[PDB]
């Protein structure tokens, strides 16, 4: 909740700009012990293919 | 007509012992707040400021974010340089899950450690990366949002290639110290206004 | 080099006492000007030349 | 009547090696960018646009060329370049200089080209001031055109490529000539070939049938003379446009429409401004031409 | 190790601007 | 840009910004094999200073950003950083 | 660089291979062969 | 989405069926394709059990950006005598046209064939248009292992399949013949090695310097050069590439170099061209190859070696510290046919 | 994992293995997660932040110098000719001459 | 420019009206619509002389000075 | 001291470390 | 009327009180369609600051 | 721009010292007049042009 | 609800996120809901609010 106010609201296209000002927000970056299946969440909120 | 050269730096961070000449001054001297602007009196005598948003349509360039531009003049720089130990360059995937294993094969009967570019990047001071006695430690800082190396293709001699920063900590410490980070850290914590 | 101040004190400094102005305070500092013109520096009535 | 010359300032000087270039081309024909008096040097240069450090444009330069004046040297002093310019119509009096050596005669038709057969030839440099003047040439229009033909085949036949004496070699009557080209800027020359494939095709649209049918009877029974570009073999296309019926009254209203893309192919195939020349001389090597633009 | 500390420190200028540089010493 | 530990005590004399001085009045005479070694060598220090060899190392190297953008409207620091027009001098 | 200068004492060129560097190389590709 | 529709007006009549191929990201990142619009393709196929060789096609490709993803194609098929081999390989050759890049990408028939199964007078206008709508079909790559989509346009054609003429016997395995090119070039480096290894029978095992490099003086050094000789003969061995240095020499119409990676510490570039260099194994001869950059730090550095082949197809394999033993290849008038056929 | 493909790229572990362990060094980390890109700096002059590197402006200027020429005795010899009129257009509404 | 250029810049100054013709004649298309335009050479200005603005009774009307006149045969473009 | 460059400068190659690296590249094959 | 963060120095110097310099001037001549511009069109900034 | 002190202190200082006066402090801030008539300025007995 | 038709009017709630909760914060808000009219500009000129 001390992140939302420097990141905005608007948006570039289908992506939102929280996804881009910070790396602790954008989702492609993985917390590195995953004992859930995060690897298909991943997949389909994405325009960057991993 | 005379025409002359000015220049003027604006968003800098003097050194951990910090100091003081002026009596005049009661509000600003905690070490906490860091400047990023300057001021600069123009003709008319009317002091205009210099803020980022003044100076966002040459930095948000892709002249600025590309080092196809810049890995081409260094290429014809130095033609030849040395192919190094080809350590942090790629993931040779194996078909692996025991990865006691992949631990195994690696650590068994190693004799001599490398070091990398930018691993010993971080733990010089800002000064000795400036020192002339440093070829290679000043050679591979080229680009500030970018990171060269020595990439062993092609032939048996090498050439440069980039990777991008992506980070503010991928910023070594002798271009962005330490007591930078934490006086950059306690302007996220005013203007936001949060509670620790 | 130009007249540069990092906060509005030292350019509301530089113009107060010439002599006596601080070039690096703690938090900011100012660039005193080193140019083959000078010029007279109005911020009010106070004249630095 | 009318009294003309150009005088040119060089700006500091010139050398000794230098002025032997400038001294043994003397009577040839250069642009120049305005019709001033006077002048400096940064004008006279074709090579603004045929530059040493940049791949020149071979097609831009004759784009370049119809626009500009044209000028020819008289005098040439250490500091100061004397020409004279050409007025639209002005009979005036040429000379034959240029050194891939095609023999004119009167009543002849002339052309200026840019420099195809050496590039290192036609562009001497001046490094008292830094500039290179460049020299166009001047060319008979059987070959006027016949480095044209030969240079929209090579654009073609790049592309496909990315052999080497069809694509290149320039045929005169008698000889051939090599073409200077190893580095281009060929993206205004595929626009040109983009302004052929737009009349091209609608000229394959409308081709009058008669015509067609008298392929049919000649490149099997008789012999032409310059039917044997084919062989006796017929394309297999012809025949299977040639299967619908004839109609007079149709090949009129092809005939004249086909005619008429015909007056087109003048926009595309255009040189830089003509000399007509009308009286020459063959041991003094001396022409007196009359210049008309377009 | 002596070409190691000779490392560490070091007719090359080929120019120099504000003079004619001079030495100085440690005691 | 600029490295954030550039020092203030740099930018109150008059030099140029890339950290080297283009003084190229003080070398030889055509000697352009040495002529190249003030601008773009790092082995020997500035001819400014004698204790560190560049201010900022982003705009000095053979490469680096002022190489990239400026050296080949109207730009000031094609003044400084043009390898081909200091070398006139 | 003369073919009478062939077998110069003292060529332009000298080996140097660096015996640490060479030492990991092969027992990596002694790992995964 | 445009590249399936242009081709079919001008790579389309030129063949006989189009295989209509999108290729994803995945199968980009294996064959390191970087995609820029200068890029040219090129297309020819290598037959099998008749004399091999397609003429080669120019196909436009273009990046498709977003229900797939990635750089879309076409590739041609050929029915020779009115039917399909299906043990006949397509192969996309990728190159820019000024830096230095070739790629080769190769795609067998099954993959695909089995994946597209499921008053004034009138001028006619006929336009390129993506209204034809796609049926996308999944397929994978037989040599890479990668998945690429087919597309299937809209239009005696419902009434019968693709055409196929499977071989007959007597026949060699499919495992082997799908594989014909990897299984004959590494017979030919197979007995490369032989010739190396039987030059050093006929001197007494030693090895003999050639160019004049001086090496400092330890015990363990003359060890290690060595053990570069006996690590190339792993690698020569192992190797078998479509774009080896003797093969630009049997199909040239000039020196052909290619280095090489020792013990895996570098990937191979292969086929580099020595302009202006005759190997004619006279001394004066060694120096214009000293003036190589790549020779000089496959002598002075190490872990690297280096195999110069001539078009009169002998080759010298030249070691770190100057070394060099003079081989061999041994190629047939019968397999200079196969050879300058399919590739050159 | 290689070094120069990663998200953290080794200069991040050094400044965490050298903090203090103070509630103020936390805020440093979470800004330091900083996306160093062009339209996050938009997001950084919004709210008057500090992106990662500082700069230098470059001006030029003009004055309109009223200079002081000096000039000795007979430096120069003087050479003058004689001047003559040149005709070069003839148009309906004028005759340009020229000398 | 020279009729060289012109003729590959009107082109350009029809880009948006060749697209808006073929497409709405697809259904039916007549040889003798496939004449596109003619250009005529209607004479010189001498340059350094500049076009006049002038507003009549309004209708503002662009005059030339010294125009001298010729004439030119029409010629098809497309 | 580095050895001087001569056409006669050997290095003898081993019989058995010859065909034990034989073995290893028929297997890898 | 005039916001709270309206900053002091604009009132340091002779301006005018509407925020915008109105130096007509400057502008060209005779174009109302132009000189509009430089009073209400907000987005060049002022010709002040 | 005329005098105008926020508070009654910037307004006594301005007199009794005419360099060293405040141009802003931390609560209130002044402004030292720019006009093209200068007079006289007599509180008291304490005179600042 | 209606966001522009409302007593409270979304400005508000900005601040209600961004306060640090102190005691010298609640007599803010008190007088934030100060009635913005002609006859209550009466009542805080009387007291120099």
């Amino acid at each position: 909740q001390a992140l939302l106010k420097l990141a905005g609201h608007e948006t570039v296209g289908r992506t939102p700009i929280t996804h881009l000002v910070s790396a602790l927000l954008d989702p492609h970056l993985l917390p590195p012990f995953a004992y859930h299946d995060v690897f298909t969440d991943l997949m389909q909120k994405s325009s960057r293919q991993p | 007509r005379i025409q002359y050269t000015y220049f003027f730096p604006v968003g800098l961070h003097l050194p951990v012992p910090r100091y003081s000449t002026s009596v005049s001054v009661r509000g600003v001297e905690s070490p906490a707040i860091q400047s990023t602007e300057t001021w600069v009196v123009n003709k008319n005598n009317v002091p205009l400021c210099f803020g980022y948003q003044n100076a966002l349509k040459s930095i948000c360039h892709p002249r600025m974010h590309n080092p196809t531009q810049s890995a081409q003049a260094l290429n014809q720089a130095f033609p030849d340089p040395d192919g190094g130990h080809g350590y942090g360059l790629r993931y040779e995937q194996t078909p692996n899950m025991n990865l006691f294993r992949t631990f195994h094969q690696y650590y068994m009967g190693k004799n001599v450690a490398f070091v990398p570019d930018v691993a010993q990047k971080a733990l010089v001071t800002t000064e000795d990366l400036l020192h002339p006695t440093s070829h290679r430690l000043l050679r591979l800082e080229v680009h500030p949002f970018f990171d060269f190396f020595v990439h062993p293709c092609p032939g048996a001699r090498g050439s440069y290639r980039a990777t991008h920063r992506t980070m503010v900590g991928n910023i070594p410490q002798p271009l962005a110290p330490r007591e930078f980070q934490e006086s950059r850290g306690a302007q996220f914590d005013a203007v936001t206004n949060m509670t620790h | 080099p130009t007249l540069a101040a990092s906060h509005r004190v030292m350019l509301d400094e530089y113009m107060s006492n010439k002599q006596t102005h601080a070039p690096v305070h703690m938090g900011q500092y100012l660039i005193e000007e080193v140019a083959p013109m000078k010029r007279l520096l109005k911020l009010g009535n106070k004249v630095v030349y | 009547a009318l009294d003309k010359s150009i005088v040119v300032n060089l700006t500091s000087r010139l050398f000794a090696d230098e002025l032997a270039a400038l001294q043994s081309k003397i009577g040839s024909v250069l642009p120049l960018g305005d019709c001033h008096r006077l002048q400096n040097i940064q004008a006279l240069g074709l090579g603004c646009v045929c530059s040493r450090e940049t791949s020149p444009d071979y097609i831009q330069i004759m784009q370049y060329l119809s626009k500009c004046t044209l000028a020819v040297l008289e005098e040439v002093r250490p500091d100061s370049l004397r020409l004279t310019r050409m007025d639209p119509s002005d009979n005036l009096q040429i000379k034959n200089v240029y050194a891939p050596f095609f023999q004119w005669d009167s009543n002849t038709q002339l052309a200026v080209l840019p420099p195809l057969f050496s590039r290192k030839d036609s562009t001497i440099v001046l490094e008292s001031n830094g500039f290179d003047i460049v020299f166009p040439m001047v060319v008979p229009q059987q070959l006027g055109h016949a480095i044209l033909q030969q240079l929209l085949v090579y654009h073609i036949y790049s592309k496909i490529s990315a052999l080497d004496l069809y694509t290149t070699n320039v045929s005169f009557m008698g000889r051939t000539y090599r073409l200077d080209v190893d580095n281009t800027d060929p993206r205004t020359a595929l626009r040109v070939l983009d302004d052929l494939s737009m009349y091209l095709c609608i000229l394959s649209a409308l081709v009058p049938r008669g015509c067609l049918r008298l392929l049919t009877a000649l490149v099997r029974h008789d012999r032409h003379p310059l039917t044997e570009v084919f062989e006796g073999v017929v394309p297999d296309e012809v025949t299977r446009i040639d299967l619908d019926q004839l109609s007079v009254p149709d090949d009129i209203t092809r005939m004249r429409v086909m005619f008429s893309y015909l007056q087109s192919l003048s926009s595309i195939f255009n040189l830089g401004p003509r000399l007509h020349v009308y009286a020459y001389s063959a041991e003094t090597l001396a022409a007196s031409c009359w210049y008309s633009p377009r | 190790l002596h070409d190691y500390i000779k490392m560490k420190a070091g007719e090359n200028l080929p120019g120099l601007s504000h003079g004619q540089l001079a030495t100085c010493e440690i005691i | 840009p600029t490295p954030v530990t550039s020092d203030v005590a740099y930018f109150q004399t008059p030099s140029n910004p890339r950290g080297r001085a283009a003084c190229v009045v003080s070398c030889d005479a055509y000697s352009n094999e040495s002529a190249e070694r003030l601008l773009y060598d790092h082995s020997i220090p500035d001819p400014a200073y004698e204790c560190r060899s560049t201010n900022n190392p982003w705009a000095s190297q053979r490469g680096s950003l002022g190489d990239v953008l400026y050296n080949i409207m109207y730009s000031p620091c094609r003044q400084f950083f043009h390898k081909e027009d200091i070398m006139r001098y | 660089t003369e073919a009478g200068r062939f077998w110069a004492p003292h060529p332009e060129n000298v080996l140097f291979i660096h015996k640490p560097t060479m030492e990991e190389t092969r027992r990596v590709a002694l790992g995964l062969r | 989405m445009d590249a399936h529709a242009i081709n079919e007006r001008y790579v389309g009549p030129r063949c006989h069926r189009l295989a209509h191929v999108v290729l994803p990201r995945t199968f980009l990142l294996h064959h390191a394709i970087p995609l820029e619009p200068e890029i040219i393709f090129s297309t020819y196929t290598r037959f099998s059990r008749s004399p091999g060789s397609s003429r080669r096609l120019v196909v436009c490709g273009k990046r498709v950006l977003p229900s797939p993803s990635g750089l879309a194609l076409s590739l041609p098929l050929f029915s020779h005598d009115g039917n399909f081999h299906p043990f006949d390989i397509s192969v996309l050759r990728i190159s820019c046209p000024g830096s230095n890049l070739s790629l080769t990408v190769r795609f067998l028939y099954l993959s695909l064939v089995v994946a597209m199964g499921a008053p004034p007078v009138r001028l006619s206008f006929n336009p390129v248009n993506a209204d034809v709508p796609a049926t996308w079909r999944d397929a994978t790559n037989v040599y890479s292992g990668a998945p690429y989509y087919v597309c299937v346009y809209e239009r005696e054609d419902d009434w019968l399949p693709i055409p196929l003429s499977f071989p007959e016997e007597p026949v060699p395995p499919p495992p082997s013949l799908v594989f014909m090119d990897d299984l004959f070039i590494n017979t030919k480096q197979c007995d490369f090695v032989d010739t190396l290894e039987a030059a050093c029978r006929t001197q007494g095992y030693t090895l003999r310097q050639r160019v004049p490099v001086a090496i400092p003086r330890d015990a363990e050094i003359a060890d290690a050069v060595k053990s570069h000789f006996l690590e190339a003969c792993l690698v020569l061995r192992g190797l078998a590439s479509e774009a080896s240095a003797w093969i630009r020499a049997a199909t040239s119409p000039a020196c052909w170099m290619d280095v090489l990676g020792l013990w895996e510490s570098r990937p191979h570039t292969l086929g580099l061209e020595l302009r202006g260099v005759n190997c004619g194994g006279t001394d004066g001869d060694w120096l214009e190859i000293l003036k190589q950059p790549d020779v000089q730090k496959t002598v002075s550095g190490s872990l690297v070696a280096c195999v110069i082949v001539t078009p009169a197809l002998e080759a010298w394999l030249v070691l770190p510290g100057g070394f060099a033993i003079k081989g061999r290849y041994r190629a047939s008038k019968e397999d200079l046919v196969f050879i300058r056929g399919r590739y050159g | 994992m290689a070094e120069y493909e990663e998200w953290h790229k080794s200069p991040v572990a050094a400044y965490a293995a050298s903090c203090q362990a103070t509630p103020g060094a936390i805020s440093a980390m979470v800004s330091m997660h900083q996306k160093l890109s062009a339209p996050s700096f938009i997001c950084q002059a919004k709210h008057r932040m500090h992106p990662g590197f500082a700069m230098t402006v470059v001006r030029t200027d003009e004055v309109l110098a009223e200079h002081i020429l000096y000039c000795s005795r007979a430096s120069t010899s003087m050479f003058v000719g004689l001047p003559s009129v040149v005709r070069r257009e003839v148009r309906s509404d004028a005759v340009t001459f020229e000398i | 420019k020279g009729f060289a250029e012109v003729v590959a810049m009107i082109k350009d100054h029809f880009t948006d009206v060749i697209r808006t013709k073929y497409i709405q004649l697809r259904h039916e298309l007549y040889i003798n619509r496939l004449v596109f335009g003619a250009v005529c050479t209607l004479g010189t200005v001498p340059f350094d002389s500049h076009p006049v603005h002038q507003s009549l009774n309004s209708l503002p009307v662009l005059v030339f000075a010294n125009f001298e006149a010729a004439c030119g045969p029409w010629t098809v473009f497309l």
